[PDB]
């Protein structure tokens, strides 16, 4: 703010309040914590080792001499509940929470797409330690072998910008993705490496114990079983995901 | 908080009989006096003055 | 490269030595390309222009090509200056083509780059340092010399290399007195330095657990078993028909 | 060029189109100069011409 008549540095700062990106942060805080969701048991407590425990205790990675790790890379079958597993992480922390359909991503309008990446990741550093949720890369990841003569530079732009951004030159900002695929066949050897996803992590199909756990949740929402016996129950939803 | 308003623009060209025309930030192209802070002889066409 | 103009240049005097325009760096990623850019910039402090590939060319027509030259012109008032462009990946096109978005307009931004590092307008002293994962998908311009006069290939870290990056890892952190390097560059043949920090991390994340902060032998061949099985399966199969 | 506190013609301008780095820029001064002809000669020939 400038005080008219000489035009000069009065008040420092009303900057931005930029909606664009600042209405994309939280979600009106997460209800789901990681004993909202279950079946990817064994998973979890990988990903409270790379996220939440640096910020639980950092002591004990200055103690051991090494850099905390970048937080995981998901791939697996679709649905089995990774958006859930990055919102319950964020809950527990305390910590921001930005939430990007990272599909949305992409403009038409050439090197936009990268314009927007840039703008998540600043916000991010301002308002760190900041966990950041990217959803789908199956449409942001590029593919280096030319299949759409418009299409790979475009997609490569916002792809490389985000990279540049995550550790490029530039700090992690304590970010922390926490990002989801479901095909590790789609990414590009640039950002398939770690450093920038430190844990890369095979999200599998829910075990025969795994079942088990997600229906006990949904049947509490409803008015329950009268004639209990869970075993039956998980044969028939063998070879399918969380979401079924 | 009262630091004088001093308009930045850049220089459209030099004039041969001693002056210069140089075009403000607000938009409206002048023709300034020379001062001897910042002559002619540093200054070309598109020099932020 | 940079630092005898700048330390020694008596010596281009008295000999008679061109001075070179450019650095250009290629090869997979994670190797540590990065980490020599800020080297160079902490340590020959002399004016360190950091700008990005992927930051050129935006929604308006020609803003791209706007901004190499707002950067080029600002390089020629202070230099001695290095830029040093990051990813070269998307703002080169090998292949030409006309009338698509992301194969003309890239084009265009590409031209007026060529075209100020050297050509009829000079330079400054850059000293321009480029990096790219692959070369593949970048211009020739860029890739044939004259400025960017060393080509310098970069490769996955050697034998003896790998167990270089392992102890930088280790100099931080701590060690046991059955660890061998060696044996665990070995496993992790053809891997990049952003790997071994993996290693060293996920190493830690055992002496972590067991309550420890000195990291042994067991924890690093651990920690390679840990992060490459959880990356690519090993079950699947015997006959049947194939026994 | 108009007088600015009330309007009217004082000075007409040699005129001029905003050269700035346009036809302002002359430059073919050393180390590329005439003494370095290299190549390619031929080349420069037919360009002589
Ligand atoms: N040789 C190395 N030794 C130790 N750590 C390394 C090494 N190379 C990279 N890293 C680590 O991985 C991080 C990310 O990689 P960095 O940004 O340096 O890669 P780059 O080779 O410039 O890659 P790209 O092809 O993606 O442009 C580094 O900042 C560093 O912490
Ligand atoms: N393990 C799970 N527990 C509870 N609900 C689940 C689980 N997995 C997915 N769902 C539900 O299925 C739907 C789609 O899955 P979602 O969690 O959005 O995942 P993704 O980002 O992996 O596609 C949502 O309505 C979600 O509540
Ligand atoms: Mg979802
Ligand atoms: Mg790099």
């Amino acid at each position: 703010a400038l005080n008219q008549q000489t035009l000069a540095i009065v008040n420092v700062l009303p900057t931005s309040k930029d909606p664009m990106v600042y209405g994309f942060e939280v979600e009106e805080k997460p209800e789901v914590s990681y004993e909202d969701i279950g079946g990817l048991d064994v998973q979890i407590e990988e990903i409270r080792e790379a996220v939440e425990l640096p910020l639980l205790k950092p002591e004990l990675f200055a103690e051991v001499g090494i850099e905390p790790p970048k937080g995981v890379l998901l791939y697996g079958p679709p649905g089995t509940g990774k958006t859930l597993l990055a919102k319950a992480v964020a809950n527990q922390t305390r910590a921001t929470f930005i939430r990007v359909v990272g599909s949305e991503f992409v403009q038409k309008y050439i090197g936009e797409g990268a314009r927007l990446v840039r703008e998540v990741f600043q916000l991010a550093k301002e308002k760190a330690p900041s966990i950041i949720f990217i959803d789908e890369l199956d449409a942001i990841a590029a593919r280096r072998t030319n299949s759409d003569t418009s299409g790979d530079r475009e997609v490569q732009r916002t792809m490389m910008q985000l990279l540049a951004e995550l550790d490029g030159f530039d700090p992690r900002g304590d970010v922390k993705v926490i990002g989801a695929t479901n095909r590790i066949d789609i990414l590009d050897p640039a950002i398939l490496r770690p450093g920038r996803f430190d844990r890369i992590i095979e999200v599998p199909l829910p075990t025969f114990e795994g079942r088990i756990q997600i229906f006990k949740i949904h049947t509490r929402k409803m008015k329950l079983a009268e004639d209990v016996d869970f075993k039956e129950l998980a044969r028939i939803t063998e070879g399918a995901s969380g979401a079924d | 908080l009262r630091s004088p308003p001093l308009l930045v623009g850049v220089v459209s060209d030099i004039l041969e009989d001693g002056r210069v025309v140089v075009k403000s930030s607000t938009g409206p192209k002048f023709v300034v006096n020379t001062s001897q802070y910042i002559n002619e002889e540093e200054l070309k066409p598109g020099a932020r003055v | 490269a940079v630092e005898l103009p700048l330390l020694k240049p008596e010596l281009f005097a008295e000999v008679g030595i061109e001075p070179p325009k450019g650095v250009l760096l290629y090869g997979p990623p994670g190797t540590g390309k990065t980490l020599l850019a800020k080297a160079v910039a902490n340590q020959t402090r002399a004016t360190f222009i950091r700008v990005v590939g992927s930051e050129f060319v935006q929604k308006y027509i020609g803003e791209g090509a706007r901004l190499v030259r707002e950067v080029f012109q600002l390089a020629k008032e202070k230099a001695p200056s290095i830029i040093f462009i990051d990813e070269l990946d998307a703002i080169a096109a090998r292949r030409t083509n006309s009338d698509t978005s992301g194969d003309r307009e890239v084009q265009r931004t590409m031209m007026q780059l060529l075209a100020e590092l050297d050509g009829f307008d000079p330079r400054g002293d850059v000293k321009v340092i480029g990096a790219t994962n692959r070369i593949d998908i970048l211009d020739p311009a860029i890739l044939r010399p004259g400025r960017f006069d060393r080509i310098i290939e970069v490769p996955l870290p050697t034998f003896e290399g790998r167990i270089q990056i392992f102890k930088i890892h280790t100099r931080k952190m701590k060690l046991a007195e059955d660890v061998d390097f060696k044996e665990l560059a070995r496993i992790t043949e053809g891997a990049s330095g952003a790997d071994i920090k993996a290693i060293c991390t996920e190493a830690g994340m055992f002496a972590i657990r067991e309550e420890r902060a000195k990291v042994t032998m067991l924890d690093f061949t651990k920690a390679i078993e840990k992060v490459l099985k959880k990356t690519t399966p090993i079950p699947d199969l015997k006959g049947v028909m194939f026994v």
